[PDB]
């Protein structure tokens, strides 16, 4: 199953805020600043926290829990800015919410990359 | 010829706003222009470190700014601060040490902000967990941190009474809190469920009055707290749209993206078509003026792709910003009328902000 | 036209001019401090056709002010000359060494 | 399912990595080096390097060295200037050294920021604005002393023939050699005779650098060389770039870091434009020209893409170029020079790209 294994899909496909569980990304894609979707660039570090979205799967039609931890500790990457909202509310909704720096409880809150862990099936 | 500092700045108070820049590209160089709305020109800034946030003392002599600093920017120990700038010079005064947990966000103005007597300073934290912190300006402390505002976010101040504000709470209702002259919390009331958080989200933004406040929602509905009594009394929602604004989605979207001109009650929102689940933040197609005492749209103009907005009551002024330019439209009448653009006031700005003219 | 790269006096500017920045051609802008020390250009002054020497006082201690780039090379020469260069920050003996813009002073006749 | 990590290298060889180091003039508080591969153009990583930083890569290959300035507030506070030593593989900081508070703070030529060929210590560039070159000893993690020879002086030159001796361009239109102890003390020095007339034919500072000399180019055109083969160094020239075609053109130099020497074939790059005068040393390339240095004579001449530095790689006979923004990747490995790919937006601004050192011993 491609759709659910970035590192074998389209780099390309992958590096586009149009990849299908990049739905509630605002940042830059980690994947596009020397990491993957699901590691951070060298010498920057996991977030403990995130905010949480819902993003379909149009390839296999089902919806999954995404959670978009950032990578922290190093100035903005810069590459591949997202700005996608798909079911994003706000703070009042806190872990839906992605206005906020997900990297703010870290050591070094610096905001570096943004990602899309996929935690499961919705 | 002698090169010269310690200069004030060239233009009148009455004529300055106050673009926060994030520069989201390289964050840690976020920085406030200031400009004159007049004829565009810029007038100087203040830098603001990473991520700052800002605003003017409601008695006009002082800007406030609040950011995070590191030993070693990306390395070291944390210090999240609120400074106290001269407004006229431009320079440095004070720093006033925070918890390090001041919220780190896009620049909605709920975010910081003050008692209406000026004499505290009101604003969100999230560690993640959200308290509201207050700052004693005279003091130049950190007095009190309301932890009766968990799983709320964002101040509303009440114009009508002097250190009162709202925040909007994860039950749909909102938590008023009253201050004490102490800075510490004197009294505090929960309003009834105003909306509901599942089926009818609100914007967090206030189209403010003297006394009450109205907000929209992802489906362009219309909610409203009055806060003319000790309780708050909600109710909503009414329509932003008619049959055909219906028919072509039409729906509200921006950050801070109303506004109230508080002598007519006219309400000023950012509406796109084709609304659907994901375009809550997108940039307005036009800019609607709602009469919110009839509860009917009166006026429509183009948007200018515009996502923030501020208004000036006393000179009857709307600013708009896109992120990087700012639009001065005059509202005295209920057909606002475009008067200039200031190209490239900012790289990523979402809030503009008048210098405040009338006093406390 | 004071606010043009092609404006005489700034002939061997490298940064931003400070009369787009809330200054002039010879004040800071407000919350900026001005440098004791600078580079010096000669610059040919199209009106009377004599050359002035121009100071190119930085302000300093506020981030980069952005308006008005120029980087202009007339008479220019590298650090062995370290007067008449331009690639230093004239910042750096400030109290904060942040450059924020270039002042263009006018010395006197060359 | 997915669980996100970090720890992680860089995902591609050491021998594919170059360095551009962006200063971002523009908010120059978050310059910053960016890890490119230059074989696909892929972005690998970087490292922050707060304001105006400098970066080299040790001799080894091992660390990155990043010089910068921080202050306690950034516009306000106290002053620290710094080398910092970072992993090459992970990216991380591992180690800051103090320097006095007068590091240079300029635009980055690579003679700014360099170290011995023993790699033993780092020498750098000072100025408050009194000039003088600092050493710090890498194996202590300290910063020795100032240099004060160097006065008037400005920028290093490392004598790749010696273990711990480099030179210096001063005032006088000569060359001050520097030998340092095992302790990174002057063990002894030197002063050339007068090499180029300061007044009539200046020289721009980067050296096309071989083993045991180096050429400069002036803003007229000239070529001047230092051989450091000998107890002490032996200064010639000018002669000329430019033929009478070339003269009725006026063609000159102009650059940053705009020379480079292939050492084996004793080829010389350099960046030129035509109607040269008063005032356009730093221009855009118009065009790239191959020197012969031994018949003295231009073998090639190639658009120059707008660039304003290069640098080259004698390890595997490459040259790269840099515009500000885009960095070409050229072969070199004969005498005309073949474009390979370019590289986009590498930089919002950048006068200096370095590659990763292969071998070099
Ligand atoms: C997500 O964490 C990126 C971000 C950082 C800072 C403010 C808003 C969003
Ligand atoms: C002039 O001082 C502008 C400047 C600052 C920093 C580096 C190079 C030039």
């Amino acid at each position: 199953h491609i759709s659910l294994n970035p590192d074998l899909a389209n780099e390309d496909e992958v590096n586009s805020c149009d990849y299908w569980r990049h739905c509630a990304v605002d940042g830059f894609l980690c994947s596009c600043c020397g990491g993957t979707t699901t590691t951070c660039p060298p010498g920057s570090t996991p977030s403990p926290i995130s905010w949480i979205g819902t993003c379909h799967n149009p390839h296999d039609g089902k919806d999954y829990l995404i959670s978009y931890h950032d990578c922290c500790g190093k100035t903005a990457c810069g590459r591949c800015q997202c700005n996608t909202q798909t079911r994003e509310r706000p703070g009042y909704e806190f872990f839906l919410h992605n206005d906020v720096n997900w990297c703010m409880a870290n050591e070094n809150s610096t905001f570096h990359c943004t990602t899309s862990v996929l935690v499961g099936l919705a | 010829e002698v090169l010269t500092g310690g200069h004030s700045v060239s233009a009148p108070q009455e004529n300055r706003i106050y673009v926060m820049d994030s520069v989201f590209m390289h964050l840690t160089e976020s920085r406030v222009h200031v400009y004159d709305y007049t004829n565009g020109k810029f007038l100087g800034m203040v830098p603001t470190a990473f991520n700052g946030h800002v605003q003017v003392s409601n008695d006009g002599k002082k800007i406030y700014t609040m950011t995070t600093y590191h030993e070693r920017i990306t390395r070291g120990k944390r210090s999240d601060v609120v400074e106290v700038w001269d407004a006229d010079k431009l320079t440095f005064e004070k720093e006033i040490s925070l918890p390090p947990k001041r919220v780190q966000g896009l620049n909605y103005d709920g975010l910081f902000r003050q008692t209406t007597d000026g004499k505290f300073i009101v604003l969100q934290n999230a560690s993640p967990a959200t308290s509201i912190g207050i700052v004693d300006v005279a003091k130049g402390d950190y007095v009190e941190d309301v932890t009766a505002a968990a799983g709320c976010w964002s101040v509303i101040p009440q114009p009508n009474r002097p250190r009162s504000f709202m925040t909007i709470c994860g039950d749909g209702g909102l938590l008023t809190i009253n201050l004490g002259e102490d800075g510490k919390v004197a009294s505090q009331s929960r309003s009834k469920q105003m909306f509901s958080v599942k089926d009818d989200p609100i914007f967090i933004a206030p189209a403010l009055d003297k006394d009450k406040a109205h907000f929209v929602s992802y489906y362009g509905n219309v909610y409203s707290a009055d806060f003319s009594g000790d309780e708050v009394k909600v109710d909503g929602p009414w329509s932003l749209l008619n049959d055909e604004d219906k028919a072509k989605n039409w729906v509200p979207g921006g950050y801070n993206l109303v506004g109230l001109h508080r002598a007519s009650g006219r309400m000023y929102v950012f509406m796109h078509p084709d609304g659907k689940e994901g375009t809550h933040k997108f940039p307005a197609a036009e800019i609607w003026v709602m009469d919110t005492k009839t509860k009917q749209r009166v006026a429509r103009i183009p948007g200018r792709d515009a996502l923030s907005m501020t208004i000036d009551q006393q000179r009857n002024l709307m600013l708009t910003l896109d992120g990087g330019n700012v639009n001065v439209y005059d509202i005295s009448q209920p057909e606002p009328k475009l008067l200039r653009t200031i190209e490239g006031a900012a790289e990523a700005s979402l809030q503009v902000q008048f210098h405040p003219v009338g006093g406390t």
